[PDB]
């Protein structure tokens, strides 16, 4: 009348603690591979994080440097003319080569925050493979974490003494 | 690399460049960046040096106004070495504490703001209103209130009539009175005796106080002089005090420095799930999301599941999921969670993520509209319950690349509905001898016809039982309005519960927003000094909270700024967890409340922070070396550099981050050196007007933190029996990501550094350390300190005892170190034995091979430690199961509470306990001489 669905090496004893200590051997083993695989999720989604914020932190910095320009190009003007109607286009040729070089400064910086940018690309990638390889790991550690349960709970049944288990799980 | 080329902005668009030393300060650079500017054009047009101050991007990404001109380019820390010059306008000290308080609490305040969130900014606002309040009538109050507010009394839970000498000095003199005292002196009365002494060789006594020499810890009120910690200690050590005589005057400076009901909205709930975003599954399964509602842990309907889809990164379904619950039955803290799974097709499951959600926002109104829910990953546990509906509301801050849920609420009304306010619900709830036996049987997970009868009789549970309020409350039905109204009407009138009681209603299962506010309303009775003994716990269930603005983080705002030394732990507390990304909005907002309300405390918080950032970045530097040069040579290195200016000024003169009253002054660089094991924790040595601290970064000390409050709560319950076992409760406090500080007791060292030089060294060192009359004296600290450590670290299950995680201090006090685990774990679970070790067990029997008086004095010791125990067993439990919200490995399910069940035989009545204790304890002594005889 009662057919419960039992899945057990239904035999000896010893064969049962046998297949017992193999499986939790594998269930240990993958467990150590998932935690391995965790530990990288979090260290990655710190730098991610870390990167993402210092890509802010770039933001700031050109913001800073295209307000010099644009204050440049305000007081710039009126001294610019009048050094002009005077002869002092010697330091108008200062005046003008200083903003130059206040330009090529921020093509550096520009450059230096796409760098950061595609090692944050690279490393989002690198994020999502580590989530794909642990959700393609959980079901076998939880079908390893259940026969194991299902086997214990097998030679439990038939009489087995706590320390053959304790033998068979170490 | 001493050099550093920085980029310069003038205000008049004028760019400069040119190389400074990484370690002058910004007033240098100033003076350096004026004497090259004068030849560079429009430089007529400039002010002054000291009309501009220096402004850069910090490591958080803000922009901050380099006020303290005095710090160093290398301690400023900018992103890139970018200063620009602005003018001295604004507000300027809001300015400055808002650039201070991102670089405190390690986030920007300005990730607050792009958040975009009302909730968030809500809080903010009406925290730090409060906060400043609070800060600006601190600041008004007596100079007697601001001595108790920033060094409160470290007094002893409490005593014989004794008289012993005191030095008592006065400040900027050398000359020092010293006179005795006795042991029950007012301190008020000593007071006027210094006095008296200082006019003979006019003030009057009630206008000083004393302090510490050497210490931030102060002497005063209405106590006998021997509960002070500092006195107490001094008559058990020996050592005669050292006070100094402070006027009020010196305090002063430091003081100085629109209607539609929801009860009428009988329709069913509905979602509508649409997609899925950045979903990383094996392509050949298939996605499922599974969604249910929650209040608490129960829950409300049935688990309504969605169809199989095809799994791909962005993952349609455009279904719509109906519940088998009413709109007006869904409780105000209802909880819908849900859960991404994939399944193979029916032709080993395994669940993706979740993600929950409040149906009622923060201000009471039922959610409409689009939301899209951020998830977290789903970690693999005991009981693969799909729905985790335990886990934060909150939302994945990985907004980038993490996996999503888009749903949308539907619709419901013209005018937004609400939840009733409490008249509306009082309305509702407003409407025999054989049940009074079987409710006493019950209430001395409860069964179906048990529930039913106890919510019959929720009356008599109310007029006759309020104790058992948390039961009534896991029976009330909180899928019915009906219901809710009329237990929510009897939560109104409850008699106050002891904070016993309130700590249990704190727990995760009772989520109902009055019930935490009933709860608070209790814990309001405690003192600081028991408050300070669950800050832990209480930090930790934050944690369960719902909502940003709730009635805990009001509670523990209120007490940190009513008293520095709990504001100090809170914000440390806090400050450790903000790497974790779900309670790294909620902590930081309560962080940054805090320091707008205490900005003192916030200039020792900001040193402490830069010498823990030294520490580990020489920890760091030691880890590196200490594998490719031996030991010897690598100590040097790490000398070579503390003795830099930026580094040793950043560890020196500083108050310690493990008792903000300890002084840590100047470096002793000789005494300073590290450990070649795992981890390379540092050992910093310090000299005041002599102190260590260690250094431990790689490892969580949550679980050490958590040991040893648990061992120092048992210290001061047996210490309110008048049982002191001569602890040695030293600190243990994380500061950050794997990193943490712990105190160190000095003149002690390991059961195996002592027996390495038959093994009677125990003996032998304890001669040498207590020779002649001090031996016995010895013997004794040994015997009792080993009584309460042995019961200790039975009760909390703490097997994995041996030479090496053991000590002793010279006065012969015995105390543990390195708790890898407790709760019975080892390298797996199983109870540990209570422990006897013949080593020990030869020492309280004095060498002799049997002392049957000794011996029985000891176990009595064991005994009554034991007994005491079992009487707080409900306040342990409690502790511990608000201590799940923590997260730790050790302490994650009930059977780690069971644990604590059974070793303290709570299900026993005492006699039944005592007499298994004792067999317990023989079997110990008799396993004691079976340890070593092999
Ligand atoms: C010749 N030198 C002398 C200096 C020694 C030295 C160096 C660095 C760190 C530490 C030492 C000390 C030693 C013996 C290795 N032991 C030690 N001492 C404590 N103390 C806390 C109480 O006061 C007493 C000192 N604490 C721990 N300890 C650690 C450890 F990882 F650091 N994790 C812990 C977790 C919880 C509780 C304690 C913990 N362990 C190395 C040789």
């Amino acid at each position: 009348m009662y057919q419960q669905d039992q899945v057990v090496k239904e035999d000896n004893i010893e064969a049962v603690g046998k297949k017992l200590h193999e499986y939790n051997t594998q269930f240990q083993e993958k467990s150590r591979e998932y935690d391995r695989l965790y530990e990288d999720y979090t260290r990655t989604s710190q730098e991610i994080q870390m990167k993402r914020t210092a890509i802010e932190a770039f933001n700031e910095t050109i913001k800073i440097f295209e307000e010099q320009c644009q204050t440049q190009e305000r007081y710039s003007k009126e001294y610019i003319e009048k050094f002009k109607r005077e002869g002092n286009e010697t330091e108008i040729q200062r005046i003008m080569h200083n903003y130059e070089k206040l330009k090529s400064r921020i093509s550096e910086i520009v450059d230096s925050r796409r760098r950061l940018e595609e090692d944050l690309k690279k490393q989002a990638a690198e994020y999502r493979e580590i989530d794909k390889r642990m959700n393609s790991i959980k079901p076998d550690l939880i079908q390893l974490r259940k026969t194991r349960d299902q086997y214990l709970m097998w030679l439990t049944q038939k009489g087995v003494r706590q320390k053959k288990l304790n033998e068979w799980l170490g | 690399n001493q050099s550093v080329v920085v980029d310069f902005l003038l205000p008049t668009g004028v760019y400069l460049n040119f190389p400074v030393s990484r370690n002058a300060n910004l007033s240098t650079i100033k003076q350096l960046l004026w004497h090259r500017a004068q030849y560079e054009p429009l430089f007529h047009m400039l002010s002054g040096p000291e009309a501009y101050v220096f402004t850069c991007i910090n490591q958080t990404a803000e922009q901050q106004e380099l006020e303290d001109e005095q710090r160093r380019l290398c301690d400023v820390q900018p992103f890139l070495p970018v200063l620009r010059l602005v003018a001295r306008e604004g507000d300027r000290v809001k300015k400055l504490i808002n650039s201070q308080i991102s670089l405190l609490i390690g986030k920007g305040l300005h990730e607050f703001d792009s958040l975009c969130d009302p909730e968030v900014n809500d809080f903010r606002a009406k925290m730090c209103q409060f906060c400043e309040e609070a800060a600006a009538r601190r600041q008004q109050l007596g100079w007697e209130a601001w001595l108790q507010y920033s060094f409160p009394l470290q007094l002893e839970p409490s005593l014989p009539n004794r008289a012993l000498l005191v030095n008592v000095k006065f400040e900027g003199s050398e000359e020092s009175f010293t006179f005795q005292v006795s042991t029950k002196d007012v301190p008020l009365a000593l007071m006027a005796c210094a006095l008296r002494k200082k006019a003979t060789v006019v003030e009057q006594p009630e206008d000083y106080t004393l302090q510490v020499n050497g210490r931030h810890e102060y002497l005063y009120g209405s106590y006998p002089l021997c509960q002070f910690q500092y006195i107490c200690s001094c008559l058990h050590s020996g050592l005669t005090p050292h006070l100094t005589m402070v006027h009020s005057s010196s305090i002063l400076a430091m003081r100085d420095e629109s209607s539609v009901s929801l009860w009428s909205l009988e329709q069913p709930f509905r979602i509508e799930l649409i997609q899925g975003s950045k979903v990383n599954a094996d392509e050949r399964m298939k996605l499922v999301v599974q969604a249910g509602l929650f209040h608490g842990n129960e829950m409300l309907c049935k688990t309504v599941s969605s169809s199989e889809v095809s799994v791909c990164s962005e993952p349609v379904w455009k279904q719509r999921l109906e519940f088998d619950i009413n709109i007006c039955d869904l409780p105000r803290m209802a909880r819908l969670c849900f859960a991404l799974y994939a399944v193979i097709e029916k032709a080993a499951d395994c669940p993706i993520a979740w993600a929950n959600l409040m149906l009622f926002d923060y201000k009471d109104q039922l959610k409409t509209g689009e939301r899209c829910l951020y998830m977290w990953p789903s970690v693999p546990d005991e009981k693969g319950e799909l729905l985790n509906p335990t886990g934060t509301v909150r939302s994945n801050p990985n907004t980038d690349s993490a996996a999503a849920l888009l749903i949308c609420l539907p619709e419901v009304a013209p005018h937004p509905v609400y939840y009733p306010a409490l008249e509306k619900i009082l309305e509702l709830g407003r409407h025999t001898e054989e049940e009074q036996l079987q409710l006493r049987e019950i209430l001395e997970e409860l069964y179906e016809h048990e529930k039913d009868l106890v919510w019959k009789l929720r009356h008599e549970v109310q007029e006759h039982f309020p104790e058992a309020l948390a039961r009534l409350l896991l029976v009330t039905k909180w899928n019915k309005h009906e219901d809710v109204a009329q237990m929510l009407y009897l939560l109104c009138s409850w008699p106050e519960l002891p904070v016993l009681s309130a700590l249990e209603l704190l727990d995760f299962s009772f989520p109902d927003c009055h019930v935490g506010s009933f709860a608070i309303k209790s814990l309001r009775k405690l003192t600081d000094d028991e408050l300070f003994q669950y800050l832990l716990q209480l930090v930790q269930v934050l944690k369960y909270e719902s909502y940003l603005d709730c009635e805990l983080t009001k509670f523990l705002l209120d007490r940190a700024l009513a008293n520095r030394k709990i504001g100090h732990f809170l914000f440390w507390h806090l400050r450790s967890e903000m790497h974790v990304p779900s309670v790294a909005l909620r902590f930081g907002l309560i962080l940054e409340a805090y320091c707008r309300g205490s900005t003192h405390h916030m200039k020792v918080l900001m040193k402490q922070g830069e010498a823990l950032s030294k520490l580990k970045a020489l920890n760091d530097f030691v880890k590196l070396s200490s594998q490719k040069t031996p030991k010897p040579q690598t100590k040097e290195l790490m000398h070579l550099c503390m003795r830099q200016e930026a580094y040793l000024e950043a560890l020196s003169h500083l108050q310690s981050p493990l008792d903000p009253s300890t002084l840590l002054a100047e470096v002793c660089v000789e005494q300073c050196t590290f450990m070649d094991s795992k981890m390379k924790p540092l050992w910093i040595m310090y000299s005041n007007e002599s102190v260590g601290i260690i250094f431990k970064n790689g490892d969580d000390l949550r679980q050490d933190m958590l040991t040893l409050q648990m061992i120092q709560l048992m210290d001061v319950l047996w210490k309110q029996e008048g049982l002191d076992l001569r602890m040695t409760p030293y600190g243990c406090l994380p500061t950050g990501d794997r990193t943490g500080l712990i105190e160190v007791v000095l003149r002690s060292d390991t059961i195996a550094n002592i027996q390495l030089n038959n093994k009677d060294a125990l003996l032998n060192w304890l001669k040498s350390k207590n020779p002649g009359e001090a031996l016995d004296r010895a013997i004794e600290e040994f015997t009792l300190s080993c009584a309460g450590y042995c019961v200790a670290t039975y009760v909390l299950g703490i097997g994995d005892r041996h030479s090496d995680n053991i000590m002793i201090r010279e006065s012969g006090q015995l105390f543990h170190i390195d708790f890898g685990h407790f709760l019975g774990n080892f390298k797996n679970r199983e109870r540990v034995p209570f422990i006897l070790t013949y080593d020990f067990v030869h020492v309280i029997q004095q060498g002799k091979t049997n002392n049957s008086e000794k011996f029985e004095r000891f176990r009595g010791y064991c005994e009554r430690a034991y007994t005491i125990l079992r009487r707080h067993g409900l306040l342990f439990l409690h502790l511990f199961a608000l201590m799940r919200a923590a997260g730790l490995p050790e302490l994650s399910c009930s059977k780690d509470i069971q644990y604590l069940k059974d070793s303290l035989a709570l299900g026993k009545t005492e006699e039944e306990a005592l007499k298994h204790f004792r067999v317990k304890f023989n079997e110990a002594l008799r396993e004691s001489w079976k340890t070593k005889v092999n």
